[PDB]
RNA sequence: UUGAACAGAGAGCAUUUCCGGCAGCAGAGAUUUCAGCUGU
């Protein structure tokens, strides 16, 4: 039997752990009968990931007791013998066995990754790379594993090339969830922000732009639109032109709501050229979307983008020097909108007035602003 | 008074949930396990009896055989299941041994196809397509060497002009052929041994010791530039292709039918000759064989090595084949059949698990090298039982009761009667040489391993 | 005991936990099942007497074929066994080897005589009745099943008077005369 | 050597890694032919390394048509490029076992370092994983495979016949 | 690597009372490395051993251990063991011979009158209760609870699990002692006839009939180590028997009078025999020394038993008395009955019990539990004996929790690896070796040629004749012992040249005597006969 | 057949290059663990 093999693999560490005079024979027999129970429950039939988890918790508890007893008996913090790594190696092998048997519970896979990362200097980052590789092989569609893999290899190791490779491979696998798109534009903005801040720092002590984020923004719009028109209206295109235009309108609503979220969490990256990097998404949304977002319905979205293009310089604090510089730009925007619109004219006028009043002695310059926007 | 009894507690010994197996506590005390010699003696005896009832070695013949008896066989040393065979009526065939059916047949020559081997032909104008074409070339007594390509369904990468891509031509007949394992080269023995390459239509070099013909040929498998050949003047000649010359020859008593080189030791080879035994020779010292494999009763026709280099197979003119462990010198196993006549060709498949024999009634037959061994994949319990039984038969090997069972086979009537009259003849000559040695003064004790070399060029010091 | 597989049944063929060769095919059990014999050793107590008869019959057939000693003792033993009822015909002397048999001595037992005389519906019923003390041979009540009934002594196998079985057969044919108690 | 195995199925694509080769010469024998029926010995041959599930019945029907007419789709390209090692194109390609001899050319057109095998050894490896199915996958797919088979068969047939509900 | 408990796992080997071969030298070096690794790793399993043995310890000097009562044990120990300590009061049939299965799951009792019951004593499940109204004597299980053999009035019978009779053995004429050999599948039978019969249960075949030639067999025990049978006779003689040799392997003179009981340790090292001369005797089995001789018991010991942990349970009628560590070499382990003035070097009883009504019939320890089942005149009583059982069984030799499927497959497997009855020797490790003939050096055929050479030249070199030597007191000269041990009537060339060499020896001794006494000088070696040589 | 730069794999092999020693100090995550400078 293989429980016999594993149990007698456990004996040299307790040889060493009895020789180093911290445990006695009668208590190490007790930890062996508990470990016998656990090994038999592991490699018998009807096994459970809770059996694996309880074995890992028991082995961590006897490791903590071993460390406590070592500090109290020998008054060293490690005996530099077999019995201080064998038990963590055992926990790692219980994790490997469990993930080979039940490779379906991401709770257990993430407990494996957490213990392997928190093992510290003693583990190897290529050993973490191996279990990231096989986990991403088994779950390519689950996207938080791609985010966690790239987050470990950028926010700990700062490996930009491999992080870009992870994000491009994940976007190859599931180019359908917008969350991976948003985390990729987030990673690219974080990388370019660290690039220009190390430039600023080398200047203060002693070309490559957000156009990467704009290009992945562009392919984000194109492929998310393609995958929504392929996901809905699923089997066939058996739908008349009313249902086809209803579908295409709804995909425009979907994609434009995601770009609204993109600008909403795009504004807080204010260390690069945030005006240019928001204005390029503005000009990428301003063009035609093949179903007349401006010249027909989604006119509310056209008014939303017009309000964004108006306040895109007026994204400011109550110190309104930019307003005193270019509020005539907002007035010309309201005039150019009300020169064409019918109820969106009154809506945009009242909305820009309410927005400027809410956002903006100090009340006397604000009395000038109220007389301006009255 | 303190007091303590055995608390068995029933949670550790019969499990709570019904889906899981019972605990098996062990206790390795020899007091607990008493008959440790008798118990594994009986397990070794039951293993030898189980082997003698599981010995079913004949897998199957392949195809419908040939029409006129198989005189040439060649495996290809890179694919597991492909086999080329040629008969006396000039037909050669290429075989898929998985389905036991021919890829193609070819009326190759008019005489006997006297040799055939396989190639990866290194042309320097074309590129060899070895994933869809296989190449076999073949020499006959109508003074021709022909090279053929075969359409092979082993990869499904592609989607074609199969036969006879070229025709080398000699002035006299050919008798053997073997291909170099690189560099587009082969060698043909016959009236004289020539070296060839697949580009030139004529021999590159004639490498003949004297004006005595050559009956067989084998290239080395590692140190690939060392050839060996058997000439009908009872001679075994080694050639080297760096020096482009012969190297050393020995003359034996009778005629070497075949050679095969050891694929794992690169200087050892085995010869199969007409006095009924095989000789294991070292290339660096041909003054003595380093084994003699004795158990055949007629002329040994062909020999081959296991690709593990650990055992040889040996088919002879008595209609039977024999498998020999390389360190022993007597037969580990004999395969016979009432349908098999005069096994002229034997190869050992690259799996090291099957043995291909070409007989002369026409048929090519598969056998298991280990008769009692099945070819399924095994769970660890049965794999552990099988290697436990192998180790146990090994360490009880010489007990009389299991030795008489493992030693036992059914041999035909003709081979059994030849065996017993061979025994009484050998016992008579040992009696007479013991008497003659008792009288006469200086009778040298010649070794069995030297008793079959009449001489050697390039003497040893 | 577990229906051995092919390699096991080939490897241990002579193994049998029930039928042995000393059992002789369980024929003590077989004929004591046939004739409903209570105790285990009655078969072998009869087998000793069959072996006596056949040992004497061998040693008596090994005499010359014409002498009056052999002819007198063969005829005398043949007459004795026919009169006792073990042999069913006193004609040929090969009965003294072939037809002398524990089943013949067992067919002469009291319940089998009863069942053949239609006095009980089966041999187990006859055993129960003569255990319950209903059957007398002659005047005296016979109480045990093993009682061997010779040919002249089977004319007197009846029921006891005041038997309930005798009463119910008489009252079945309503020939019951209560003057003589049944 | 039959190193990897590609099993297409209605829930997605599976790449298996061949642990132990089955016998080539004894491939018609009784024990070799019924070891693919016994599951306890088939799991000695085949191990699952990857399973990319589909995005829904739309991508399922797209990949069913591409697998039907023998083309490598984009999800196939993704899973094969994730799983198969970057072997050489001129010396010892990596060996993928497929079941479709005219899907093989489309795989080598995209990955020149991959030689594809669909002969009787790859065929009975493939039918072993077809015979066992849900047991090999260790619990990692959504959706019962026969329910997805019913949906995909009906969708494929109505597409192939142009079934209009008008 | 050191392993303080290795010598339990060590294995003895042959010794003569290094090599030039390179390949054989390295092969033997690998073999010694593997033996050391295997002994060390096998001895490291004592960590993995689950349970601990039982005990009871006095913790005071007023608290003796033999005066601890069974009710006090049953109060002090747990409810499961207290419920294992059963007691069946079966009054009407005779004294009950007790027997346990080799795992302690089933109990087989036999009344003297007729009452044989096979039962699961630890559940409440009996599976055979049969009243065989002739006087039964003994019974045993065969390889299971599924078959048992009973020794009846004369014949031994064999019954299945539910009690139907399978076999009546026409041999085994009057058994009083049955014992099964489980690795060999042999039912061994002895009794009032002076015969010992080994019967193969699997095939069905009587393997051996051996004349004891010493009257009825008074006691009988089996060595669990090497399966030889120790029978005790009315001579005071134990004899060790095997089914191969028609003579006893050994005959020991244990007691005076008859031998009432024999027990063997499961290690096959010690044997306790009680005689009817009020004498318990502890014997070494392997070297056949007599370790202890407890003479003058107060009444003759009617039974002995030895537990798996080496306790010694003697029973003398009403009394049962157990000694701990009595089977040891030292004289401080001689079992006493009191310690005269508190001597620590006196082995007082480990515990004792008095069956006040009756006289016990037999003793048997329950195999893997801490109990002693004694069968007596009014039934069965288990005694909680805390030191008295192997706490850590091996579950693939014999398992107390085994199921129906495990019983089936273990029955087939042990039936398959049944050891032949010829392999029973006095030591078990003597069936791999070479003969004790057939010279210990293997021969290389050069010396075979040399041996046939001197066999040719035994004549004219006299290598098969004793050598001539004059000074060896010629009444015991070797050559005359040859001449006298030969038959004095036939004349062969061998004895003719012994007579020649004897006359040569007598003449050399004559001239040596003459030059020692001084009558003749040195050589003068017959100056005319030296000239007449060539004639 | 070799060379070059490039892209890598974790799948091999050395050896004294450092660490698995101690503080002082700031930093990191949820009172435990984690991350670098000046000397023993």
């Amino acid at each position: 039997s293989k429980t016999r093999y594993y149990l007698e693999q456990c004996i040299p560490e307790m040889d060493d752990l009895v020789e180093k005079g911290l445990f006695t024979k009668n208590e190490v027999s007790l930890i062996m009968k508990k470990r016998t129970d656990f090994e038999h429950r592991l490699n018998s039939r009807g096994s459970s990931i809770n059996d694996y988890i309880k074995y890992i918790n028991y082995e961590s508890n006897v490791n903590k007791l071993r460390a406590k007893r070592c500090k109290r008996i020998l008054q060293v913090k490690k005996t530099n013998s077999l019995s201080d790594w064998s038990i963590q190696q055992r926990i790692g092998f219980i994790y490997q066995r469990g993930t080979n048997k039940f490779p379906q519970d991401l709770k257990f896979w993430a407990m494996y990754l957490n213990y392997m990362k928190a093992r510290g200097n003693q583990t190897s980052y290529k050993k973490i790379h191996n279990i990231y590789n096989q986990l991403l092989k088994l779950h390519p569609t689950n996207v938080d594993i791609w985010i966690s893999c790239a987050k470990y290899e950028y926010e700990v190791h700062a490996n930009f090339k491999s992080c870009r490779n992870i994000f491009q491979n994940g976007l190859r696998f599931n180019p359908d969830v917008p969350k991976l798109w948003y985390e990729y534009v987030k990673f690219e903005l974080n990388f370019i922000t660290k690039l220009i801040n190390r430039r600023k720092v080398m200047g203060l002590i002693n070309a490559l732009r957000g156009d990467i984020a704009l290009t992945i923004f562009d392919v984000c719009m194109k492929t998310l639109g393609k995958h929504y028109i392929n996901k809905h209206k699923g089997y066939y295109a058996i739908s008349d032109s009313k249902m086809n235009i209803e579908l295409n309108k709804e995909t425009l609503n979907y994609l434009f709501s995601e770009s609204l979220r993109y600008i909403k969490l795009f504004d807080e990256f204010l260390d690069l050229e945030r005006d240019y990097l928001i204005n390029h998404v503005l000009q990428f949304w301003k063009n035609d979307m093949y179903d007349l977002s401006l010249r027909k319905d989604l006119p509310e979205l056209y008014l939303k983008t017009v309000m964004i293009d108006i306040t895109l310089n007026i994204r400011y604090m109550p110190v309104e020097k930019l307003d005193i510089d270019q509020l005539q730009l907002s007035v010309k925007k309201y005039f150019a909108y009300i020169s064409k619109l019918d109820s969106a004219s009154v809506k945009s006028l009242k909305n820009e007035y309410r927005s400027y009043l809410q956002d903006n002695a100090e009340d006397d310059p604000r009395y000038k602003i109220l007389d301006l926007i009255i | 008074m303190k007091i303590k009894t055995i608390k068995r507690s029933a949670d550790d010994y019969v499990p709570v949930k019904s889906t899981q197996e019972s605990q098996m506590p062990r206790n390795l005390n020899p007091e607990l396990h008493p008959f440790e010699r008798a118990r594994e003696y009986t397990k070794a005896l039951n293993a030898t009896k189980l082997e003698r009832m599981f010995a079913k070695p004949f897998v199957g013949q392949l195809g419908y055989g040939h029409r006129d008896g198989v005189y040439a066989i060649a495996k290809n040393y890179g694919s597991l299941n492909k086999l080329a065979t040629g008969s006396a009526d000039g037909v050669i065939k290429y075989w898929n041994m998985s389905t036991r059916e021919e890829f193609v047949s070819f009326k190759a020559h008019y005489g006997l196809v006297t040799g055939l081997c396989v190639t990866q032909p290194r042309f320097h104008d074309k590129k060899p397509d070895l994933k869809s074409q296989n190449f076999m070339l073949s020499c006959s007594d109508d003074k021709t060497v022909k090279l053929w390509s075969i359409n092979v369904d082993d990869y499904s990468n592609k989607n074609n002009e199969e036969g006879l891509i070229r025709t080398f031509d000699g002035e006299s007949a050919f008798q053997g052929i073997d291909s170099h394992r690189e560099n587009s080269t082969f060698a043909t023995g016959g009236a004289k041994i020539h070296l060839w390459d697949v580009n030139r239509l004529k021999p590159v070099s004639d490498l003949s010791w004297g004006a005595d013909n050559i009956t067989s040929l084998k290239f080395n498998q590692n140190e690939t530039d060392i050839l060996a050949s058997t000439g009908s003047d009872n001679s075994i000649v080694l050639y080297d292709l760096r020096t482009n010359s012969p190297t050393q020859k020995i003359v034996q008593t009778m005629r070497t039918n075949a050679i095969c080189w050891n694929p794992m030791e690169a200087f050892n080879f085995v010869t199969a000759n007409e006095d009924h035994n095989a000789y294991y020779y070292d290339m660096r010292n041909l003054s003595r064989s380093l084994n003699v494999f004795k158990d055949h009763v007629s002329a040994v026709m062909d020999v081959d090595f296991s690709p593990t280099g650990d055992e040889i197979v040996t088919g002879s003119y008595d209609k039977s084949i024999r498998i020999y462990k390389t360190n022993h010198g007597h037969s580990r196993e004999i395969y016979h059949t009432k349908r098999m006549q005069h096994v002229f060709q034997v190869k050992y498949s690259m799996d090291s698990k099957y043995i291909i024999s070409g007989s002369d009634d026409g048929n090519v037959r598969l056998w298991r090298s280990k008769a009692w061994e099945r070819s399924n994949v095994k769970t660890t319990r049965e794999k552990n039982k099988l290697e436990y039984d192998e180790k146990l038969k090994e360490r009880f090997r010489h007990m009389p009761e299991i030795k008489r069972i493992s030693r036992h086979r059914h041999v035909p009537q003709v081979i059994k009667k030849a065996q017993e009259i061979k025994n009484i003849e050998l016992s008579s000559i040992k009696r007479r040489e013991a008497n003659e040695r008792r009288t006469r003064k200086d009778m040298p004790y010649i070794s069995e391993r030297k008793k079959q070399i009449v001489g050697t060029v390039h003497k040893y010091e | 005991v577990r229906k051995l597989k092919h390699h096991e049944q080939k490897l241990l063929k002579k193994v049998d936990f029930l039928e042995w060769k000393q059992d002789q095919g369980h024929r003590d059990t077989q004929v004591m099942r046939t004739y409903h014999i209570q105790n285990r050793e009655d078969y072998h107590k009869y087998n000793r007497i069959c072996g006596d008869i056949r040992r004497l019959a061998n040693k008596l057939s090994l005499l010359p074929p014409t002498d009056p000693f052999r002819r007198k003792h063969e005829q005398l033993l043949l007459d004795k066994l026919y009169a006792m009822g073990v042999l069913t015909t006193k004609s040929k002397i090969s009965d003294l080897e072939n037809k002398v048999t524990v089943s013949a001595i067992c067919r002469r037992r009291l319940p089998v005589i009863m069942h053949r005389l239609k006095m009980a519906e089966t041999i187990q019923d006859a055993v129960k009745f003569i255990e319950q003390g209903h059957v007398r041979v002659g005047p005296n009540l016979i109480n045990d099943p093993a009682y061997l009934v010779t040919r002249n002594m089977e004319d007197y196998v009846t029921w006891v008077d005041n038997s309930k079985i005798k009463k119910t057969l008489l009252r079945y044919r309503n020939q019951i005369d209560d003057f003589d108690f049944s | 050597p039959i190193e990897y195995l590609l099993f297409e199925e209605p829930t997605g694509y599976a790449v298996f890694k061949v642990k132990l080769q089955q016998d080539d010469i004894g491939s018609r024998l009784k024990e070799v032919q019924e070891q693919i029926n016994d599951f306890g010995a088939f799991t000695k041959l085949i191990e699952l390394v990857s399973f990319a599930p589909f995005k829904g019945a739309a991508e399922a029907l797209e990949n069913a048509n591409d697998i039907s007419e023998g083309l490598v789709s984009e999800s196939l390209k993704a899973i094969l490029d994730l799983n198969l090692p970057k072997a050489s194109s001129k010396k010892k390609n990596i060996t993928l076992a497929i079941s479709d001899k005219n899907l093989g050319p489309s795989i080598k057109e995209e990955f020149p370092y991959v030689d594809c095998i669909s002969n009787e050894l790859a065929q009975d490896l493939i039918r072993g994983v077809r015979l066992h199915g849900e047991k090999l996958f260790k619990g990692l797919q959504s959706g019962d495979l026969e329910r997805a088979q019913l949906g995909l068969g009906h969708a494929y047939s109505r597409a192939k016949v142009k079934f209009s509900v008008q | 690597k050191e392993r303080e408990n290795q010598n339990k796992f060590e294995r003895s080997t042959y010794t003569n009372n290094q090599t030039k071969d390179k390949k054989l030298r390295a092969g033997l070096k690998k073999i010694d490395e593997q033996y050391k690794k295997a002994v060390s790793s096998a001895a490291a399993t004592d960590y993995l051993l689950p349970e601990s043995n039982g005990y009871l310890e006095p913790e005071n000097e007023l608290e003796k251990t033999f005066k601890v009562q069974q009710s006090e044990i049953k109060s002090s120990v747990d409810v499961s063991t207290a419920n294992k300590a059963l007691d069946l009061s079966l009054k009407e049939f005779g004294p009950y011979h007790i027997k346990y299965a080799k795992n302690g799951t089933h109990l087989l009792i036999t009344g003297r009158k007729g009452h044989v019951a096979s039962m699961d004593w630890r559940k409440g499940q009996l599976r055979a209760e049969l009243f065989l109204n002739e006087t039964c004597h003994s019974a045993t299980y065969l390889q299971n609870e599924q078959y048992f053999a009973v020794a009846q009035k004369k014949y031994t019978f064999i019954y299945d699990h539910e009690g139907t009779e399978l076999h009546r053995l026409k041999q085994h004429i009057e058994a009083r002692h049955l014992d099964f050999l489980p690795y060999h599948y042999l039912l061994v039978t002895a009794g009032e006839t002076g015969w010992l019969k080994y019967h193969d249960v699997s095939t069905g075949q009587l393997v051996s009939e051996l004349r004891t030639k010493a009257g009825p067999t008074m006691a009988m025990a089996q060595n669990p180590w090497n399966a030889v049978m120790h029978l005790g006779h009315s001579n005071g003689t134990v004899s060790l028997w095997s089914p191969s040799m028609p003579e006893p392997l050994v005959k020991l003179l244990s007691a005076r009078g008859p031998v009432n009981s024999i027990a063997i340790d499961r290690s096959g090292y010690y044997m306790a025999t009680t005689g009817a001369d009020r004498s318990m005797k502890i014997w070494d089995i392997r070297n056949f020394k007599q370790l202890h001789s407890v003479e003058s018991l107060p009444t003759p010991g009617t039974n002995v038993s030895i537990s798996d942990t080496g306790l010694l349970a003697l029973s003398r009628g009403p009394h049962v008395t157990l000694w701990k560590d009595a089977l040891k070499l030292s004289g401080d382990s001689k079992p006493c009955f009191g310690s005269m003035g508190g001597n620590p070097h006196r082995n007082t009883p480990y515990m004792s019990h008095l069956f006040a009504g009756n006289k016990v019939e037999n003793l048997g320890f329950v195999p893997f539990e801490d109990l002693l089942g004694v069968g007596h005149q009014t039934g069965i009583t288990n005694l909680i004996v805390p030191g008295a059982g192997e706490a850590n069984y091996d579950a693939l030799e014999l398992n107390p929790f085994e199921t129906k499927k495990q019983r089936q497959e273990q029955e087939v497997r042990t039936l398959l690896n049944k050891l032949p009855a010829d392999t029973i020797t006095l030591d078990p490790n003597s069936i791999g070796s070479v003969d004790k003939r057939s010279s210990t050096i293997r021969l290389n055929a050069k010396d075979l040629a040399q041996t046939t050479m001197d066999a040719n030249n035994k004549a004219k070199t006299n290598s098969d004749i004793p050598d001539v030597k004059p000074d060896v007191k010629g009444k015991n000269s070797g050559l005359r012992s040859f001449l006298r041990k030969k038959t004095q009537n036939v004349i062969d060339e061998r004895k003719l040249r012994v007579q020649k060499q004897l006359d040569k020896e007598k003449n050399i001794r004559k001239r040596n005597h003459q030059i020692k006494q001084g009558l003749i000088s040195e050589d003068h070696k017959d100056v005319i006969e030296e000239a007449l040589s060539r004639f």
